[PDB]
Order: C-alpha cells, then structure tokens, then sequence
C-alpha cells in the first residue's frame, strides 16, 4: 500500500519489496540471491542452519539443471520444512504456512481448507505441497523463475477483501519467523466466515491520558459474548482496560462464560 | 456462491425436502423477471467508467479533503486505488444483480473491507458516499425508458439498491 | 543431464521415479496468461523437466498458455 | 456449486472483467431452460413416492440377494430397506434441485463429492444405486426438455457411480 | 514429535545431565515391552477400516439426528469427512501407541481440534462417543487372545486406552 | 460451568433424550469413586502452599533466567505475581477435580490466559513447566499411601493428571 | 511514566546494576540544567493561551480547507475540538520538558493519538503543521533575552524541540 | 515510580492544567535534594560489596539459626548464602536508585510491592532484612543530607517489613 | 523507507508545500557532514564480526543464565540464531546511520521483533543488554581518531547512539 497507510500497519517493507527473477545467464551471486529469498520466503524468515541447506538442489538450480519453481518445491518436500511446518503442527495451521509461503497469501475460504484435508487424506503431504506449487495461482504470479513473494496485502484478481485483513494474521511483521507448534489464527475466522479487526503494527494502540492505570498500559480484550445482569447488545465485544483492572476484567468476563479470542497491548 | 435458485436449494437440503409448489412458483415468477434483470446488469455495465468517473467527481467535489495534499485520495497511486475500489464495487454489484443473490458481493467483496478500510484509513463514511452517488447514478441509467421495451423494473431497481445499501453498509 | 534427484517426489512410486523433458515452442502472449506477474522471457524451444507424476499438470499449463509440446524424451 | 449464472460471475471475476455479452447469453441460457426444469422438478416432487419404492423394488428385483442376506448393507430386515429407500429419496431430492438450480450443483456439493468412500466402507454397491436411477430414468414421464435435463443430472450419477 | 525415547533425553537436555540409572531402567522396561506394543500397532491397523465403519455405524444408530438431514454428518462430503475424521484419529492413537509418547497425538490431530469443531459446528460429544466406540472395539482387538503368544498386555492396554480417552477428552 | 453430570445431561439435551441406562451407570460408577475424588481435593487443597512453593523453587532452580534481573519473574511485584499465577492454576485443576469435568479450569482460568501471557511477555513455556512441578508434586501427594482407606485411585490420578496437562498446554 | 532520573533507573534495574559514575555525572549535569528547564517550563506554560492562539490562526490561514464549510475544524465543537487538541499536545510538551523525559508524552498524549486521528478524518499533516507552530512559537519564548539571568540555554531549546517533533512525527 | 516530578505531573494532568507555580517548586525542592542523592548513591555504589557482606554477617550473627538450620529458607549452606548476600544486594541497589530518583518510587516498583507475600511463601523472616537495613544504615558513612534522605529509604523498607 | 532526505520530503508532501529555506539549509548540513557518516558506517562494517562476538562474550559472561543447559543461548542452534540477531541489529543500525534516518529499524529490524522474542521465549532484556554492549564497542570505534582526518564527529555519534537505543528499547 502507500507509505501513510504503511507505517501505520507495518508493511513498508512488503509494499517495496521487488519481485526476484533468475534471468537466462544469471552469475553466481544472482542465483545465491535467489537461493536465500527461496529459503527466507519458502522456510518463513527463520534462521537457516548450514547443515539444513539443501545442498542438492541448490546444486541444481546453480547448474540450471532446474528452475526456481522446482527449488522452491524441492525445499516445500524437504524435511526441514516437514519439521518446522508439518510434524508439529494441526492440519489448518499447516496448510495456512503453506498459502504463506508458497502463494503468498492467506487462505480466502473454508472450502480451501476442506480442500489441501482431503487432498492430504487422499495423497499424502507431496501431493498437497504439489497443490500449491501446480496451481494456477502459482503460475501466473511466479511462473517458473520467480521466487514467491507475500501478495495478501495488494488487491489481486480473483481475490476476496478478507484476505487482506487475514493477511495480518499470517504475516506479523518483517522480524517475524513461523517458528514457535502453534494454533491457526484464522480458524474460527474462516470456518465462520468472518473477518477479524486488523491490529499491526501502530494500528493496535489506542489513547491513554490519564485513564490507563499506574504504569499506563491499556489492553484489548476481544471477546464473544451472550446473555448469561445488564443487556448484551453485541455478539463481539471490545473492553479498553488498564493493567490493573486487567485481572478483575478477566475474571468477570469468565464468570459471565464469555469466551475471550485476543488480548493484545493498546 | 449462491444464485437466486441455490438459495433456496441449499435451504431445502438443509430441511431435507423437495422444493413446495410456493417456492417453485416464486421461482418461476424470478425468471419472469429474468430479461430485466439482464437489462439492468448490462445497462450498469455499459456506463460503469461515467458512473465511477461521475460519481468520484462529485465525491471529491462534496469532500476536498480527499483530494487536498496529505488527503487519501491525494498521490497518483492512492488516486487510481479508489478509482479501482469504486469500479471494484460496482463489479461486485452488477454480480449480486446477475445472480439474484448477495452472497458474491459480502462473501467476494463485501466481507472484510470495512477492517480494510479501517486499517487502511480509508474514511469509510466517504466510500459509503461514493457509492450512494453511484447507487443514484446507477438507478437512473436502469430506469432510463429511453430505447428499451416498456415494463416495471420497479422490483429490480429495489434489489439493486439493497446490494448498493449492503456496499455502503459494509464500507462505514 | 542431472534432476531427477530432486524433481521426483521422496516418495517411493517406481513410476513416479521417471523424469521427462518437454521441449516447448511458442510461448506466446495469450489470453490465458493476460494477469502474468512475470514475463515472457523466451519463445523459443524451452526445455522443462517434468516428473511422471505430474506431466497431467504440465502439459496442461503448456496447453493452456499456447506452448507447442514439440519433443518429449525420457531422461 | 455448478449453475449457469453462479460459474459466468466465476469466470468474470477470475478475469477481473465486469460481465460482458457472454455472460448475458449464459443467464438467457438459464431463463430458456428455467421453466423446462422448474416443471421436471415438480413432476419429480409429485411423483417423488411411488418412485422411490418403485425404484427400491426394482433394485430388489434386480440384486435379490440384497433381501435375503444378512449384513448391515443389505435390505433383508426393515432397517435395511427403510435405509434403501431413503437413499433413493435422497438421490430423487437432490436430482430435483439440479433441475430448480440449473446445473449438477446441487449433485456435486451434496451427493456426488464423497460417494465414493461411503459405498466403500459401509460396502455398498454403486450398481444398487446405478439400477434405481435406471429405473427413475424409465418411470418419471416427462418430455421434451423437462426429460432431456431430468436425464441428464440422472446420467451425470450413472456416471460418477461408474 | 517425541517418542518414548526423545522425550527423556529432552527433558535430562533441558536439565543438562544424563539420565539417570532409573531413568535407564524405566526406558528397558519399555524396551522389554515392546513386542506387545508392536502387537497392538499391528492389531489395530489390520482392524482399522472395520473399527472405524462399526464405530461409525453404532455411532449414527444412536444419534440419528446427525445423520439426519441438515444433521452435520448429511450430505455425502459432510459424512466422508466424519469418517475421516474418525479415521485420523484412529490413526494417531496408533502413532501415539507405536511411540509410547501422546506427542504426535497432540501436535497433529488433537491441537485444535475443540475449536475447529465449535467454529464449524461438528459436535464434539458426538466425536467423543465415535472415538469411544473405536476405544472399546480397538481394545477387544487387542486384547484377543487366539493366535498370539500369551502374555499379559494389561500395561499396553491401559496405555492405549489413554490415548483414545484423550483424544475424546480434546474433541469434546 | 458443567460438573460431571451436567456434562451429560447437557448432551442429552441437545440431543433431547433421555439418559440411557448406560450412561446413568456410568454416572453411578462416578458416584462410587466419589470418596476417593473428595480425598485427592483434600489431600491437594490441605498441600496447595507446599506444592506451589516447591513447584516455584523447582522452577527457578532449573531456569535461573526468570529471576535474574531484567527476567519476567524478578522484582517482588513480578514474584508475587508468578506465585499468585502457579497458586491460581493450582485452584483451578482442584475445582476441575472436584466437579469431575474440565469446564471450570477451561472457561475461568484458561480462557485467554495463553494471549494474556503473550500479550504481557510472561513465558508461557516457564508458566507450563512450573504447573507441570505442580502436577508432579500433586499427583505423589494423592498417591500417598499413608493414613487413608487403601484402595486403587490410579483413575482419579489420571484425571488429576489429565487436568494439569491440560494446564500446562493451555498456557505454553 | 519515566522522569529522566528514573529512566536511567530503570535502564539499570533491567541490567541489574548499579548507576555507573558517567550516569551519575550525566544526571548531575542535567540537575545543574534544572533551574534553565523551570525557566523553559514556565515560559511556555505564562505564554499557552497566546502560543495555542497564534499557532492555530496561522495554521487556518495557511490552510483555509481546514475552516471552510465541510472543513474538519469548520463548525465551534469541531473548532473548540482542534483548539483543545493544540492545548493538549502542547501541555503534554511541558510535562516532557519538565520531567526531562518523553515519556509522559509518548505514554499519556502520543500512543494511539494518529489511530484517533485517522480514524476521525482529522487530518494529522495539518496537526503536525500546527504543532510546528507552536513549535517555534515556544521556541522564541523561551529564548527570548528580556528579563532573565543570561546563559546558554541550547540544550533545552533542542529537547524541546526534540519532544515537538516528537509529537508532530506522531500525529503525521 | 513515585519520584517529585512524575508525581508533580500527574496530579497536574488529572485536573488537565499546565504546571503551575505549585509543580515548578517541587522541581525546585527536587533540585535541591539531587545533589546530595547523587553523591549518596555514589558512596553507596563504591562501599556496595562491604556493606552487602558486613549486612550478611550482621544478619548471620542476630540469626545464628539460619547459618546452622537445613532448609532452603535458610543459608547453612553456600547456596542459601549466595541468596542472602544477593537479596541484601537487592536492597542495597534499590536504595540507590531511590537516592537518585529522588523517592521511595524505585523501592516501592521493585522491592516493596509482593515483598510480603514473597517473606510468608518462601519462610523467611522480614526481621532478617531489617537487621541487614539497619546495619547499612549505621554503615553506610554519610552525612547531612545524603544521609537523612538516604537514612529515609532504609528506615521505609524497615517500616514495610514491620 | 526513508533517507534524511525522502523524510523532509514525505513531510513536505504531506502538507502539500514546497521545503523552505531552513529545510533545505539543513539538509546541504547534512550533506557537509555526508563524509564523516560515511566514514562511521564504514568503521562500523569493518569491525562488525569482533563488535559482535565481543559484545556476545561480554553479555554471556555477565548472564551466564543464557548459556547453561536449558538457557535460551544454550545448543549450537540457539546460540547461532542468538548470535545472528545481534549481527542482524548491528547490520541494520548501519543502514539507519548510512540513510540518516531510523525508518530502516522500525520498518525490517524492529517490525514485530518483540512480538517474535515473546512467542519464542527469548529474553527481550538481555537482547537489550547485548545491544548495548554493541553500542558502547561501536561508538569506541567510531570515535578512534587513529588512522583518519581529525575533526567533530559528535553529531555522528549521538545519531548512532539513537539508533542502537531505539533497537534496545524495541525489544526491552
Ligand atoms: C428495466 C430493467 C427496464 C426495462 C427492461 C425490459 N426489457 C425487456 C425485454 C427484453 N430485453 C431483452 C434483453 C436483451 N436482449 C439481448 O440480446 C441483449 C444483449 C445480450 C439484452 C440485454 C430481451 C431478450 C427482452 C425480451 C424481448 C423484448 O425485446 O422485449 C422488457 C419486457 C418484458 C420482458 O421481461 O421481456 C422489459 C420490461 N424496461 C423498462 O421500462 C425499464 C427502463
Ligand atoms: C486415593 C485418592 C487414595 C485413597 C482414598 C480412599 N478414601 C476412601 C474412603 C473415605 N475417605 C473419606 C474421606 C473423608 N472423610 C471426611 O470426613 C473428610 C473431610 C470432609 C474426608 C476427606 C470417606 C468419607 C471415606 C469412606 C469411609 C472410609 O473412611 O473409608 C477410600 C475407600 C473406598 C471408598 O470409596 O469408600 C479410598 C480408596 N486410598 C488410597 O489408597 C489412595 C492413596
Ligand atoms: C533559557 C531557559 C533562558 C535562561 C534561563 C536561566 N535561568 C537562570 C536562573 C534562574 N531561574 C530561576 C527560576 C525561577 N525562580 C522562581 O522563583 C521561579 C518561579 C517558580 C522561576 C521559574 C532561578 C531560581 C534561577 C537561579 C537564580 C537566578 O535567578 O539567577 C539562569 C542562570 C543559570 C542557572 O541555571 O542558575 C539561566 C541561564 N537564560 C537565558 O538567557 C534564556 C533566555
Ligand atoms: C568521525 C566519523 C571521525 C572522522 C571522520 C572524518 N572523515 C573525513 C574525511 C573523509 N573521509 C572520507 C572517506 C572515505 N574515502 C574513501 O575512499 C572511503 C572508502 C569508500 C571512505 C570511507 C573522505 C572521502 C573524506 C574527505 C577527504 C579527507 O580525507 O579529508 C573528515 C574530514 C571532514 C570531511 O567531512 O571531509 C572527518 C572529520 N574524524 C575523526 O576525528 C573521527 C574519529
Ligand atoms: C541473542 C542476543 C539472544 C537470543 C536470540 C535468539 N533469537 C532467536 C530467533 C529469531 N531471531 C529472529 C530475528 C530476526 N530475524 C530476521 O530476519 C530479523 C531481521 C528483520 C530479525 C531481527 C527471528 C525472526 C527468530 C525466529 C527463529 C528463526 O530461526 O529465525 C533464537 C532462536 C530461538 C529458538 O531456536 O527457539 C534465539 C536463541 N537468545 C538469547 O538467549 C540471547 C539473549
Ligand atoms: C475511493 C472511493 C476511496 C479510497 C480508496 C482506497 N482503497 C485503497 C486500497 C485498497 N482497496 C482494497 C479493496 C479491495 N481489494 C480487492 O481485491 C477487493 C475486491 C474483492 C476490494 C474491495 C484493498 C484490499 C486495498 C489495499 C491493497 C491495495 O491498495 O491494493 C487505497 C490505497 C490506500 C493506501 O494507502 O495505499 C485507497 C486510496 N480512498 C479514499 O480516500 C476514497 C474515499
Ligand atoms: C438401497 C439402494 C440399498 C441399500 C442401502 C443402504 N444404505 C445404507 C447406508 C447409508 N446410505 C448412505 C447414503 C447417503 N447419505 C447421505 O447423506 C447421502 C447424500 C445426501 C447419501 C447418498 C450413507 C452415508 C449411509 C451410511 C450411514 C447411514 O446408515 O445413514 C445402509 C446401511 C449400511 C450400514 O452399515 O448401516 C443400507 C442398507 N441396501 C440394500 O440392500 C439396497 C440394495
Ligand atoms: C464424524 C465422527 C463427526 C463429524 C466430522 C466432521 N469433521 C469435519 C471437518 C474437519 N475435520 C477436521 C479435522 C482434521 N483434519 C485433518 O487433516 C486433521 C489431521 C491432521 C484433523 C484432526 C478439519 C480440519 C475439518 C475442517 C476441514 C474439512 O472440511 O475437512 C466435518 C465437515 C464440517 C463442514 O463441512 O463444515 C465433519 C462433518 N461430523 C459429525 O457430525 C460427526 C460427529
Ligand atoms: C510464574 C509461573 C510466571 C510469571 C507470571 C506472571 N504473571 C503476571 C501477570 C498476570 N497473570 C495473570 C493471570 C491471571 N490473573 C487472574 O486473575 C487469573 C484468573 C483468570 C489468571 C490466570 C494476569 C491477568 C496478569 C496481569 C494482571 C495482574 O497481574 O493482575 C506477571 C506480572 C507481569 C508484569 O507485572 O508485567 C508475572 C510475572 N512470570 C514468569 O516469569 C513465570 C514463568
Ligand atoms: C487541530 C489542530 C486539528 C483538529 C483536531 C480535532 N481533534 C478532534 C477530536 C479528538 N481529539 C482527540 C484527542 C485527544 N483526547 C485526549 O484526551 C487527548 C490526550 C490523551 C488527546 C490528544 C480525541 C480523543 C478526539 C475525539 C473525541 C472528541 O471529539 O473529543 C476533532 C473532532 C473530530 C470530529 O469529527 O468530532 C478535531 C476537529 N482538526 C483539524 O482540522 C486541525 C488540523
Ligand atoms: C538473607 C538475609 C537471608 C536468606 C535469604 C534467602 N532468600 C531466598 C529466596 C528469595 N529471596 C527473594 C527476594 C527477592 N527477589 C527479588 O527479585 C527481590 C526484589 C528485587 C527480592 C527482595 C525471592 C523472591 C526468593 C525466592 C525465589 C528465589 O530463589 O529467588 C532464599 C531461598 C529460599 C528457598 O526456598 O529457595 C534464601 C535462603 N536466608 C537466610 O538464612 C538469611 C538470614
């Protein structure tokens, strides 16, 4: 997005980043930069051990013996990222990793998730990692020599709105990795089809004055509500409340059987 | 999505039972109206670029802030996205026209854009303005009588403002 | 002529240890590929190597971007 | 959900593109063949149970050790044939909504997508199902185009069970 | 995923010192185990499509109203996936089993699970009583004795037992 | 919140039956351990200072970094708030134990209490190791064999387990 | 809040240490700056009324958009609005100047000001515009030579400065 | 963190004034003490490690018990003096940062609050720290008003343990 | 991002006016000043493998907590991402001191860092303590008046300073 919209949620360096293309006759340092935007994008930003290098397959992608497309599917099949993306983790979560980082995007429907289930009940996690690299989606924004890049926040065709806004919920921020077993954020969102409030970067503050406690720290207690008192008007509930108040709040809101979706620092 | 005929079929499967004779006759009478219905989309369509263009005028006539430096709509690149998302809107519109059902303009477009406006700063308050103007706009063009075989489209033009008030809803 | 180390599948198919090369013609600007982030690059013989298990989706995306499969060898 | 109107807003939107002259000639497919299907489905719901039982009975007569047999997939008891006979209303329903909906939407999105494993493992044989759509094929009396879509959709599960 | 191993050499990692001769002992002990574990992997997987379409059909004989239309087990893919779902879960309890550690169990299958069930509507009682059928059945299996070494597995069992009681603890 | 027997009767409920002479034999087998419930409550409730002390002891001992300066547990606020987070957890499991259902642990403490951690920096995964010293500690003093009516308690003890487990997974 | 003693304080505290002797040396610099930042303090606190004043009727004249009809400070509550607003920003520069640390205004003033900001239209260039005004208009104040004991009072003209930009960087 | 100015400026920001004459003399009176804190903190800082040990012995000689007493609360052994000597540490450093925050704000962030539930959980007696704060007191070397603001904080964290 | 160029410039578009003569008097400052900014930069990248080790060395020794069995710096592959964040922030406090300006820190460096150290259990305090020890090893080596022009270079330093404080506080 623009720069003013950008500093507000934090995805400048997103909206400036440039697609990367291994051209025809590409030098040595060409195709190490395009090895380690597979490994950052493909394996989620995290710190990538030398001995977790796929040292074959970058082999050949250095001797055009394959493409970017094959590389980034020979690291989606490798073990490591089994391990850090599969092994460990619900099936939801996993094909959620799985629109981040081989479409760039997050998931749009529940039927995409009942889609990539199946797929995987039926044929086995290559199958479903050959899903996402096979599709049309991938073919028309990365094709055969760009390395995949997060598209969730620039309006794509055949896209729905929610993506962006889901988007927040699978990219937190450009010092984020994937690493640490972990719930999907979009479960609910997208077995319901809804859409949760955006709260990236400085988007998630809001006033204080002298209303927040001792240590003027404000939290917001995104929480689902109904009649258990005083009349309930909405489903979805918002409370602002100092860190002081913070346990009170938590327990009233238990003990009305309210369940609580998020608490993050205002 | 949903169309005016599997709306009411998903419903029957969900109880479990045939189509009465009231829905199929209430069916009947929609693909009564279906030439209509086609009109009317193709009547949007065929000034969609005045409708946006007129209607992004006025709003910025009605609001300079947008257009004034440091505004929303200021920059080129800002410019050319609410141009995009009143056109985009508009899309969505003539779809949940076409199908005689909402469910592509929320499920598409529709869900998710007010936290996207929101998180954008996007003022909602003027997109729901911009598609007044265009919902105004829009009627006027489905109920010109000019070159056109006589009828009342006085239903049609009613489901079409319920998807543009659903629009402007969704975006404040 | 190297690959088929890592463009066959871990899985353990004797089938699906087949690697192929398709020799391509004629990438051409179509209005299946209209919304391409990327770029054509090349229209000449362009050769892809493709694993048995998924020379049904290849030759498909051949297919539809107006590609002329003009050889296929085994590897 | 494969309908007309449904699939030409799926492609615009795949292109981005508002709908075009294509699309308007796909809705006034749909408004052609609407009333065609509206009345199949009538015919079929009016018709729907002596049909069904007709059908369960022709299938019994075709397969007749699905009545003697004991096992949880056959139809030798009552639990059985109340079991067999609201499959075939299931199949009779959801044909009619093809036939309300325009498309084999209907058939996709609640009978067809999964089938397969379920006359897998509760070993039920799709030829069962296969004779009774035969046998509706035969015996729902309509003409013209309200037959020709009616067949369809019953071809379309003839074809997804074999 | 740990296994029955793993998990202590984690946790004496974590501490920093080696297992202790206890530990050693405890970790033989499973060793000298280990057939009967494999008997029950063996057993259970053989079984596997019987136990899941008894289970199954006993399940939807008492609960007619999931089965029923609008039920959340209508409609062919609603139903094919409650059978895959029961035979996910059957297949962790297995992993789990093989293992001697409830890791794979939890991290894959029954880690959210309780929510994607209340988001979607799957009753999770439901799928608690399924996996109760496939507990009982699965442990009859086990728990034959014709055509095996006797022996007494009452320590495999209670294990095995374990994980069926969790994972109908999670979904529930 | 839901004991024992309103969990089942909140399914049948919903499935609007009544409860099959399997199920209220099953309740009744609750009632016929109901003595040995009552003392594991008693025998944790009468330890609950003794277990939370060590179980904080054991805890920073085996990772100092929590109490030196700068970590989420030093300063006496921070403490003191520690001990009251072990002290509440601790209370919760023993509700948990004595209702005979997870409901209580699940919607008053657990409810957000893993994005209350992360929303305020407190290390979830130091939080579940110190309710597992807690589970440890618990489960030894319910076990104990002196001074009580002899008798087998291992299925209140896995229950027991059951609920720290599900503790310490909610939090890290 | 943090003063600029208690914000090496706390610096500290986080390192477990003692203040360094530089530190100390730092913070009995800054005590012999006291009397030129009460000075500063006073000045702008004796002159508020005529910095908010002048600083917004430039701004409105440098920007008439802002107080034409539709304007975001057109109509008394929206113009009392934005004058409380310069008040407030300008009070909470003071409070900063007088504690020596922008905490109180980042904390209090600062956090969540641009979100309320855009999320009302008000457009914050046209905020951080005023606040530049009031900016050097305080900045001249407090360095005007009449009645005062002369010396070199750049070092807090500069953090004043620093803490206008502060807020002006904020609401931009 | 209770210091002159936070305070001074939160009473003025909840009425919702500018600093008066009122907050400005606080700043005045706060100037006049910081000096002397400074150089209190100071000499405190380089005699750290003496009075932590003198502390701990004073402590270990009234307490004679706790030297020769198993049980974690207590130091009979080496580890349970390392806790000591790092508790009384503890004290030592927040006392300074009082002397140069100018009031009892650090103490009461850092130490003050919990102290008691802290004491009662882990059995140790707060009669063990006031002895440990007394002999910093009678130890420390300072005069005039380092000593009386200093003698301040140790005679609130004696205060808070009584 | 921004240089100290493009953020005067993005300020000026905001407000929709041309820059002043003060705004472009201090940025030809800021160009007189360009050699010796190139010159820290340089200094800095030159000695980045001994700043981080150095600065690792002295932060493990004075929280040894961090690197014994179970401590977050403990195993090879902790201890290389421990030692990768701290070349990473050093590498991005140069681009902040190469471009002027620290919207390369908030925009990749600091861009959900702590919401990173939270969710993995880093200890954010003692990543701060380690950046300070960078802070202190780099500004000594940026300072070196050997073997290079003599002059001010004090401004330089203070931005620097600013720029590895900013990255401190990020993730205390
Ligand atoms: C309200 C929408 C306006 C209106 C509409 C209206 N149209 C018709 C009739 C027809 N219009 C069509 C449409 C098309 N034929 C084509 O080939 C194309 C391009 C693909 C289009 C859009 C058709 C086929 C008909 C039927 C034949 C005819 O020419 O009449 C009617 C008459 C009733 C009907 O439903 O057919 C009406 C009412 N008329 C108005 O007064 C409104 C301004
Ligand atoms: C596992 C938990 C341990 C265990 C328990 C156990 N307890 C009993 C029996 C009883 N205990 C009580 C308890 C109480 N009486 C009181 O007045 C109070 C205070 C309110 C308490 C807590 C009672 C009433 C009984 C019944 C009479 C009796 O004294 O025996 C049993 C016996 C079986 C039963 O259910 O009655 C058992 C097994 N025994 C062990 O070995 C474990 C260490
Ligand atoms: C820059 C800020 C200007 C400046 C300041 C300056 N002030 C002093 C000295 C004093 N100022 C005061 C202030 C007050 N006394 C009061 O009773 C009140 C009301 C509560 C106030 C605000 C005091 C007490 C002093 C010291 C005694 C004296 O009056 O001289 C100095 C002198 C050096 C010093 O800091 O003590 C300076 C430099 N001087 C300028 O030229 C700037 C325009
Ligand atoms: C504070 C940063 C220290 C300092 C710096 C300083 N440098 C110069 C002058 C120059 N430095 C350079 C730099 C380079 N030339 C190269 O080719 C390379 C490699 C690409 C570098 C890094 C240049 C071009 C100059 C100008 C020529 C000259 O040598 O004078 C100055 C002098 C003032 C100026 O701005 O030019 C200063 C002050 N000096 C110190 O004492 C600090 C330790
Ligand atoms: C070292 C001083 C301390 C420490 C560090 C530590 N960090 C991690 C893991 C990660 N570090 C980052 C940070 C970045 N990645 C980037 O790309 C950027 C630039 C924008 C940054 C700032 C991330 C994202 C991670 C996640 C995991 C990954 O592998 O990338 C670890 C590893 C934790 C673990 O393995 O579980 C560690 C150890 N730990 C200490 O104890 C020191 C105080
Ligand atoms: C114009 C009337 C108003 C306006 C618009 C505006 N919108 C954006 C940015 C986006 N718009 C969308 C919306 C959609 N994307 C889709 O794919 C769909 C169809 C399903 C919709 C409805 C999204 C997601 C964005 C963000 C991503 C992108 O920009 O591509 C902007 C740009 C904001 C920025 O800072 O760049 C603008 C300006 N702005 C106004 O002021 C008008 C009132
Ligand atoms: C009748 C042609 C033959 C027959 C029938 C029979 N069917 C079952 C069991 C099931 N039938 C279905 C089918 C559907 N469920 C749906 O929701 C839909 C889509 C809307 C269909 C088509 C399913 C899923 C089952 C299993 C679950 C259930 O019992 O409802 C049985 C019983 C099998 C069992 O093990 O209980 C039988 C007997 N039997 C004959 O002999 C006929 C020839
Ligand atoms: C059958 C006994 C009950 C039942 C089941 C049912 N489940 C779903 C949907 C899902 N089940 C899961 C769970 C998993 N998928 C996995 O891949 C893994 C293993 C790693 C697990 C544990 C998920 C994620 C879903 C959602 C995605 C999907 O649709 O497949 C459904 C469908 C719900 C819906 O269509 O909305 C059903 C029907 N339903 C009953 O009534 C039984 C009690
Ligand atoms: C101790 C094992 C670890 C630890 C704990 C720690 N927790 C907090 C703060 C809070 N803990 C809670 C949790 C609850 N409050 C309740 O009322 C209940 C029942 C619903 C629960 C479970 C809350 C809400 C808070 C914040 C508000 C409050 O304290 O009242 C802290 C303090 C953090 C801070 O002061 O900033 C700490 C230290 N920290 C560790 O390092 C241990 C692993
Ligand atoms: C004046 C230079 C510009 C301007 C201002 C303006 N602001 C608002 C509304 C609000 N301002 C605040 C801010 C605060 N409230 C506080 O308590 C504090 C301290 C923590 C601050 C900084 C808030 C919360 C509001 C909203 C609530 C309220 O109206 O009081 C408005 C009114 C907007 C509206 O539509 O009502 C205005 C006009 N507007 C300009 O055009 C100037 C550039
Ligand atoms: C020394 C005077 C006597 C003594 C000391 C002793 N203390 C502990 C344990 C703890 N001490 C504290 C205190 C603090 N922690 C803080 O962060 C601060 C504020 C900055 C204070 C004052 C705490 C919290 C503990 C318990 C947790 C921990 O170990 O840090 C012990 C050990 C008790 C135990 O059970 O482990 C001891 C021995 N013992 C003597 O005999 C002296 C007379």
């Amino acid at each position: 997005t623009s720069l003013v919209s950008a500093q507000r949620l934090g995805i400048v360096a997103v909206d400036e980043a440039i697609p990367l293309e291994l051209r025809s006759r590409s030098t040595e340092e060409e195709v190490d930069a395009v090895i380690l935007a597979v490994y950052r994008q493909v394996l989620g930003n995290d710190h990538l051990m030398s001995q977790e290098r796929l040292t074959s397959a970058e082999s050949l992608l250095r001797g055009r013996e394959i493409s970017v497309r094959d590389f980034v599917r020979a690291v989606a099949l490798s073990e490591v990222y089994r391990q850090k993306f599969f092994h460990s983790n619900p099936q939801n979560r996993f094909i959620e990793l799985n629109y981040k980082h081989l479409l760039g995007r997050a998931p749009y429907d529940q039927s995409e998730i009942a889609f990539h289930t199946d797929l995987y009940h039926q044929g086995g996690y290559e199958a479903e990692i050959n899903s996402y690299i096979d599709s049309v989606e991938y073919t028309e924004n990365f094709g055969d020599w760009v390395v995949p890049y997060f598209r969730g926040f620039a309006t794509q065709r055949n896209q729905k709105t929610v993506g962006f806004s889901r988007s927040f919920q699978v990219y937190r921020g450009y010092a984020t990795s994937d690493r640490s077993g972990s719930r999907s954020r979009l479960t609910r969102e997208l077995a319901r089809n809804t859409a949760s409030p955006v709260y990236a970067g400085s988007t998630a503050e809001s006033l204080r004055g002298t209303s927040a406690g001792s240590r003027n720290q404000m939290y917001r207690l995104q929480v689902i509500q109904g009649a258990a008192g005083t009349r309930v008007r909405r489903g979805k509930a918002e409370y602002l409340v100092s860190y002081d108040n913070l346990s009170a709040k938590l327990q009233q809101i238990n003990r009305q059987g309210d369940t609580v979706t998020m608490i993050s620092l205002a | 999505m949903f169309d005016v005929f599997t709306r009411v079929v998903s419903q029957a499967d969900a109880r479990g039972e045939y189509l009465s004779g009231s829905q199929l006759d209430a069916l009947s009478a929609t693909v009564a109206e279906g030439n209509k219905r086609i009109d009317s989309v193709n009547r949007i369509t065929g000034n969609a670029s005045a409708i946006v263009s007129n209607a992004a005028r006025a709003l910025f006539a009605e609001q300079p802030q947008l257009i004034q430096p440091g505004g929303n709509a200021y920059t080129s690149r800002r410019m050319a996205a609410c141009l995009r998302d009143m056109e985009i809107i508009l899309r969505y519109v003539t779809y949940a026209t076409f199908t005689g059902d909402a469910s592509v303009l929320e499920d598409r477009c529709l869900n998710g854009l007010r936290e996207t406006y929101v998180a954008l700063g996007v003022p909602g308050a003027s997109v729901a303005a911009g598609v007044q103007k265009m919902k105004e706009a829009a009627l006027d063009i489905v109920n010109d009588p000019n070159g056109i075989t006589r009828g009342d489209c006085s239903a049609i033009v009613a489901e079409i403002a319920g998807y543009f008030d659903r629009a402007a809803a969704a975006v404040a | 002529m190297l690959g088929q180390s890592s463009l066959v599948g871990y899985s353990n198919t004797q089938a699906a240890n087949r690697v192929f090369v398709y020799e391509v013609s004629g990438l051409r600007q179509t209005d299946a590929n209209e919304n391409s982030a990327h770029d054509i690059r090349r229209s000449g013989s362009v050769f892809i190597k493709v694993p048995y298990a998924r020379m049904n989706d290849e030759m498909r995306r051949i297919s539809r971007l107006g590609g002329t499969i003009v050889n296929i060898r085994p590897y | 959900m494969k309908t007309p109107l449904t699939e030409a807003v799926s492609t615009a939107d795949s292109q981005g593109r508002f709908l075009s002259s294509t699309e308007l000639q796909i809705a006034f497919g749909r408004l052609r063949q609407a009333n065609a299907g509206l009345q199949a489905a009538k015919a079929l719901t009016d018709n729907a149970q002596s049909l069904v039982n007709g059908a369960a009975q022709a299938v019994y007569n075709k397969f007749p050790y699905t009545t003697q047999t004991q096992g949880n997939n056959f139809a030798a008891d009552q639990r059985g044939k109340d079991k067999c006979a609201r499959d075939i209303g299931y199949y009779l329903r959801i044909v009619t909504y093809c036939l309300v909906a325009g498309g084999t939407g209907p058939l996709d999105e609640y009978l067809i997508a999964g089938i397969d494993e379920i006359n897998r493992t509760f070993d039920l044989s799709p030829s069962w199902y296969v004779e009774a759509l035969k046998y509706i094929k035969a015996n729902h009396g309509l003409s013209g185009d309200a037959r020709d879509e009616a067949n369809s959709y019953l071809d379309y599960a003839i074809n997804a069970l074999s």
